[PDB]
């Protein structure tokens, strides 16, 4: 298990912070939602786990909402990486909320993982692959604690 | 002068804070609806002279604003080379030539829009410097309307 | 009214304050200090986040997250049925937590204030902030 | 053509570029300055423009219209039906220049040659698929 | 009507700032007595809308405090000129208390013009006389709206 | 009593607070955020000049003109008559406002820490401008 | 007036000022701005020069004809048959201005208020000998 | 040293803190006569001795008191150069051996009052480098008295 | 441009390194002579029609020469800011203009002549820079002539 | 002679000079060194301050006595009774000196020549104004 360095660490809140828009939520939610279609299309199953935020219609306000939350979520933890005590209590807080939701396992987070890692160079420029994979790792791996 | 260099920088200074990194490319459409719907009030021009009636759910006249701002957004940061911004100033008066209606009035009025739309999302503008160099804009645009 | 030039100038001024992921932890604690100190009996409800010592880990991610979700309110407030949806949620995460209802007029008091002192007070407009985040703070209270 | 995805990046990399040049009128002239190299035939085709003294301010004028263009096309990418509107208006303005295929091609290449050398980062692909999306509208 | 531009109201803040006695009134009464006295020289009939102020013994205190408020209020407008949203405020306040008084009209604004025009050069050093009188005329007009 | 030495000190130091024309426009927005924290009341007494919004072209202009104000006794310190008719009129333009007496007192706290926060407090002397002060707001109060 | 020895100082001194002045159109404008601040009435004998507008070509072309004057002048101070034609020349230019001798001493003093702002060393006297000498020529 | 090269520094720059561009040239007056005030009390000296009787509202006296912060101002000014220092002092202390009735300790109360208004009117004064420099001055100027 | 900037920079340049802090105020005497003996030459100009008839012993002559010298320097020196050039050019059009024959041709060869002197004394001469920017001075005082 | 409008420049314009000279010392004494420069006969007026040696501390001290008299008459210009007073005084300590009216003209264009070389902006005629004020008090 490749540990995610200061250095990675760098490359990864640089690549999400020139790609970040600020100020608007459509490009928040056109790449969480290219995450969702790679998820489901790599495991059918997991779309029924969110029914509740109608993943039926992902171009729909409620699904465009939980876009919003997953890419704030993730966005909260990526800033926090140079914190990780903080992070630490980020992550845990996150897995709580995981935890809460019957189905969800260890394993979606593979899948999770393999999802952002097909999108982040699509809307990334210069994307330091090896620096997010165990970046990701290391956000995903504590939200998957406990699970 | 009237809108001198400095004035001109200014103005262009402002537009570039309203127009910034987190706002540029999607906040245009906004910007330019606001822009029209001022317009329509001080001017009295008919919305219906305007591709898609002057609606803004309509994508023809929403394809309007975003030249119109578009242009604007020329025009401004020109405004440092009084040549090129004459020229463009120009080619845009050729074009409202062409069309019925447009009076020298009313390009003032748009004109006063845009700068009082900019005060409006920037508190701290520099009005007297908007009016000067929207009022060179305006005459540019109006000549002999 | 949160108008369209409202919006506008929010989000512009949201994005100067928290655009920049460090001193997003200067923005959070100028809320905090603030707000405890015209409400001092508010820092009870944040009990389980450890409230006292507001520089603790488990406070700053609180602090963190209030300011994340803050982020996606501006970031969606020309969508409303997407911001809808975004207060529905936090209204649920608000719920039953025992909070009086002259906490929230306060924390948008404490929020405002903090904005205005990070991006300086000439380019600031009371009235866009107040309407807009009044907008906010109306879906999450109950 | 020019998904979403693709939009982000060709967003942020004209941003980076155009929306950061020092000199916009440099930046728009050394585009019609690299089209013209590439070939030589479409010269021409501005001579109602000024462009026998590419720095005279006519001519300049054109080159910032057109990059206004692009960049008031390129913040539509997301909104289908106004860009959709823009560029059939654009198409209108193009109409009686009897332009072809080679004309459109070698502007796609000026512009993909000048705009990464303002660049730390560039997606080749994605400035193709977008650069296909407005030339095609423009085309008509 | 030449424009007050951003490099003329650089000019005026200049020599108005460089001439100004900052600690003590004495300066400013003999700018305004100065200004007075070729605005009463020029127009005869004016004086009589100072009686209020003692204007028959300009050495008065009375006067001489109505020479202090002038050149206060213009020293807060000067000041004003790199922000004219606050300055036009400031007009219109002015406006509205020459308004106020009976008998004061715009063609005694361009007396006072003169007077200012004269006494300046005699105050201030490498004095901008054409930048004065743009910015000057930008302050009076404001005054001068509605009267 | 605000004596000789004691006008000496209060000038040179307003002239340093006040001296250059920008901030200026600091030096009143300490002032009014301070007394209105502790006198929020008073922010009523200005809703013709925009008090809820003190950050307004309308509220700052006032406070301008209360700084120029307060430059013209600062300045007249020294020409008791002159000081005296700069009062008078001051005082006609404060009468039938309903303010009430306690402002003033407020004020003069407010201005002296917000002088005293601008030349640093090493400086300072509370003794000097509370004296110079109250000769001041004694003229212009009821 | 104006010996061979106050010409050395005017010569030396005028070179370092005028001579080494990096904004010649702006040294030749200050003088008639102090011109006019000295002198009030003078600035309309001006109207023919576009004075109303000191920044304009017409005006500043104006004061760089007259301190290009002054400094031919100075040149030829030594040169006494040379210099008085020169002045004489400049006599009748200046014949129908109907100037008086205030006017002379205005131009006098705002000479001699630029000049040593932008010296090290300035010698009054040698300066108000050799002006009096171009004065009295022009004024013929 | 007693006066320091470094508490020269440090007189000079606190008495330049008080006559600053802002009070230059127009206090010299009011900080001259609170000087004598301080002085008439240590020093039990005869205002009568003094041009104008030590009226303040004599011009006289004025006079007087704008020459003796003047004098002050020359010796100060000139603390780091010790030798022109000492040769300000010599000249000072010929004009008041001249005078009948000028004693060494008197010297000493007026340069002790010139510290104590500086301390007045500038709270952070130093006021062990005043002691210094000021005793140095009254030394010069009360030699032989 | 013809005469861009930075030809204009170059002229400017090389006519201080004739004129510079040796030779400014003793040499224009020499240099302009030199310059009316080639003009002369070139244009077939009568001598006569000047002060003094073109005799280098004259001083009506000499004075001449001292004014086309200054005259030159006023308007080489203006060659960056061609507004004031312009303005400058158009005042020697309408001197020459009361003048009975002065041709184009003739202002023409002077300003070849002011060129080739110029280069006589500065062997390094940009001898193009120096066409291009007299031609530009030449064709202003030469209009309509 | 020297009216309130032409105070307020001399005093403005003596704080930039004087006001602000790093060197004190080398100011006043540069007063003196163009004095005797301007009238070479005044030089052995000073005989008593150690003038044969003008870096001396003797003649520096007189120097600096000289400016900081001209700072104070210069500070209360605007005080009739009080700098009538004290011109009175300085004309007893030159009562015996048996100046004319050169050497008080001298004297002023010292000033003159100095002061502006320290200066951005210079007023001839109110300086000359004003030194004659000071210059007539003086001479008695
Ligand atoms: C690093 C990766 C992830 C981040 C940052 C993340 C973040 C979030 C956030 C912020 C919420 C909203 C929580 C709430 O309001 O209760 C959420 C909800 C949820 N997440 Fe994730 N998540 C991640 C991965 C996953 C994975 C791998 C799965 C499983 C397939 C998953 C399943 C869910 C479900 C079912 C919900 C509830 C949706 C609803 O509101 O009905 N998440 N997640
Ligand atoms: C400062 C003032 C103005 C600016 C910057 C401006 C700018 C523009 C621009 C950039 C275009 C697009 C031209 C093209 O590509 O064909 C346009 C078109 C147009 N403008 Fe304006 N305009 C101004 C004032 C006005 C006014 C006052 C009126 C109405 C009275 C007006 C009416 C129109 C119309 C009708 C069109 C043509 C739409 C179409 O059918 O294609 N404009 N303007
Ligand atoms: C615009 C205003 C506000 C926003 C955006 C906001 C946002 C949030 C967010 C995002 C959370 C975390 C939810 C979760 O994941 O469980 C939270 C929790 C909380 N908020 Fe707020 N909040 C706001 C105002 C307030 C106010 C005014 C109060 C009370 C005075 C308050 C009290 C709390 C408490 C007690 C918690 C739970 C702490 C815990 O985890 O134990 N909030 N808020
Ligand atoms: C695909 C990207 C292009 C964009 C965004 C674009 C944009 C523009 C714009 C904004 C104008 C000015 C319209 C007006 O206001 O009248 C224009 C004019 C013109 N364009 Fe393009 N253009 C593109 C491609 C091309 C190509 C590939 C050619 C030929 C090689 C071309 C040839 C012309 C000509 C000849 C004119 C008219 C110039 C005149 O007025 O004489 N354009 N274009
Ligand atoms: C830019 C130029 C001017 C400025 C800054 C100015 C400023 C002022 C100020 C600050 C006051 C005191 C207001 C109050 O306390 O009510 C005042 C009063 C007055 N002004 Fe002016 N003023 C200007 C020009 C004029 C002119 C041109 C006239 C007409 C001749 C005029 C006539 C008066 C009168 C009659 C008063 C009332 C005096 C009194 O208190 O009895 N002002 N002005
Ligand atoms: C030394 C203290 C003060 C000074 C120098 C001062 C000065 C001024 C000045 C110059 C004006 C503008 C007058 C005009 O042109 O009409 C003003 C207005 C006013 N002042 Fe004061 N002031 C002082 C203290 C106070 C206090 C303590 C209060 C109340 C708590 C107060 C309340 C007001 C109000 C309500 C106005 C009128 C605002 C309006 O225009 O509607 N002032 N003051
Ligand atoms: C003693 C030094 C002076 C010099 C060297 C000088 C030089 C000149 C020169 C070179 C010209 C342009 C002649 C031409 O080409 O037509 C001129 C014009 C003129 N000068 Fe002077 N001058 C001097 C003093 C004065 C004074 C003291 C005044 C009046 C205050 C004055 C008033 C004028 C006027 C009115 C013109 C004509 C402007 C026009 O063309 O309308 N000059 N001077
Ligand atoms: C630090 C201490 C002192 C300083 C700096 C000082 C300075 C001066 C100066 C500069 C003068 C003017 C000399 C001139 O131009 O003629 C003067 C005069 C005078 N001083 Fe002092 N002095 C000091 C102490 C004293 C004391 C202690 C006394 C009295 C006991 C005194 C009594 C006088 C008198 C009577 C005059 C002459 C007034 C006249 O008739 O012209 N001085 N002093
Ligand atoms: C580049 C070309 C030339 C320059 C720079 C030039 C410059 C001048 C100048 C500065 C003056 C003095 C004007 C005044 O103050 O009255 C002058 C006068 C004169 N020029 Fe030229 N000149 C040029 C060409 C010519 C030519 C080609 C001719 C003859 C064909 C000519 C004939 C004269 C005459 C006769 C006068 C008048 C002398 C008098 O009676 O006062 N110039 N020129
Ligand atoms: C008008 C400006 C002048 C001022 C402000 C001035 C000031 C002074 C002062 C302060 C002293 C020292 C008095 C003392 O403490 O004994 C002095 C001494 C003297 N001054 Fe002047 N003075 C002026 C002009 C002149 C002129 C024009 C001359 C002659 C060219 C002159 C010749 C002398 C001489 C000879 C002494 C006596 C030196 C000695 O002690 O031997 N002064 N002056
Ligand atoms: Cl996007
Ligand atoms: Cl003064
Ligand atoms: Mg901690
Ligand atoms: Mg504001």
């Amino acid at each position: 298990s490749s540990c995610c360095s200061s250095e990675d660490r760098a490359n990864v809140m640089h690549n999400w912070d020139a790609a970040w828009s600020a100020a608007y939520s459509d490009r928040r939610v056109a790449l969480a939602q290219a995450v969702f279609a790679s998820l489901f299309s790599r495991d059918a199953a997991a779309q029924g786990l969110f029914s509740g935020v109608s993943a039926d219609n992902p171009d729909s306000a409620d699904f465009r909402a939980h876009c919003v939350r997953v890419v704030n979520g993730l966005d909260v933890a990526i800033n926090m990486l140079n914190d990780p005590a903080v992070l630490n209590e980020q992550l845990a807080h996150l897995s709580a909320q995981h935890q809460a939701r019957a189905g969800v396992a260890a394993a979606h987070f593979d899948v999770m993982a393999e999802a952002f890692a097909e999108v982040m160079p699509q809307v990334s420029s210069c994307f330091s692959s090896d620096s997010w994979n165990r970046c990701f790792a290391r956000i995903a791996n504590g939200i998957s604690a406990g699970l | 002068e009237c809108c001198s260099r400095g004035d001109a920088e200014v103005v262009i200074s402002e537009w570039d804070q309203v127009f910034n990194a987190a706002m540029a490319g999607s906040s245009e459409s906004a910007i330019g609806v606001a822009i029209f719907d001022v317009f329509f009030t001080s001017s009295g021009v008919s919305p219906s002279m305007f591709p898609g009636g002057g609606d803004s759910s309509s994508a023809e006249f929403l394809a309007q604003v975003s030249r119109v701002i578009s242009g604007a957004d020329i025009a401004i940061n020109s405004l440092t080379n009084r040549a090129t911004c004459d020229s463009l100033l120009s080619h845009l008066n050729a074009q409202h030539k062409a069309i019925s209606g447009v009076t020298g009035a009313a390009v003032t009025h748009l004109s006063e829009a845009i700068s009082s739309v900019v005060a409006q999302v920037l508190p701290s503008a520099h009005i007297d410097a908007w009016g000067y160099c929207m009022a060179y804009i305006a005459a540019g645009i109006g000549a002999g309307l | 009214d949160c108008t369209s030039l409202n919006r506008l100038l929010v989000k512009r001024q949201w994005a100067e304050a928290y655009g920049e992921g460090t001193n997003r932890e200067l923005l959070g604690n100028r809320i905090w200090e603030d707000l405890f100190a015209n409400m001092p009996d508010a820092r009870g409800l944040f009990s389980r986040v450890n409230g006292n010592d507001i520089d603790s880990s488990e406070f700053q991610a609180h602090s963190l997250r209030v300011l994340g979700g803050l982020d996606m309110c501006v970031a969606s407030l020309d969508d409303v049925p997407v911001l809808n949806a975004l207060l529905a949620r936090l209204n649920s995460q608000h719920d039953s937590r025992g909070i009086p209802a002259a906490g929230y007029p306060a924390f948008v008091a404490s929020a405002i204030s903090a904005v205005r002192a990070t991006v300086g007070a000439r380019s600031f407009d009371n009235d866009a902030w107040n309407s807009c985040m009044n907008q906010i703070v109306s879906g999450i209270s109950g | 053509v020019c998904n979403r995805l693709e939009q982000i990046l060709v967003k942020t990399q004209w941003a980076q570029s155009y929306g950061e040049a020092e000199n916009r009128a440099a930046f728009s002239r050394d585009l019609f300055s690299e089209l013209f190299n590439i070939q030589g035939s479409s010269r021409a085709l501005f001579s109602g423009v000024g462009v026998d003294d590419m720095n005279s301010a006519a001519f300049t004028a054109h080159c910032l219209r057109v990059t206004g263009a692009l960049n008031r096309l390129i913040s539509q990418l997301d909104q289908q039906a106004t860009i959709n509107a823009d560029l059939a208006h654009l198409a209108g303005q193009h109409a009686s220049r009897n332009l072809d295929a080679s004309n459109f091609a070698a502007m796609g290449q000026a512009v993909m040659s000048v705009v990464p050398t303002h660049l730390d980062c560039f997606n080749q692909h994605a400035w193709g698929e977008c650069y296909e999306r407005i030339a095609s509208g423009i085309s008509g």
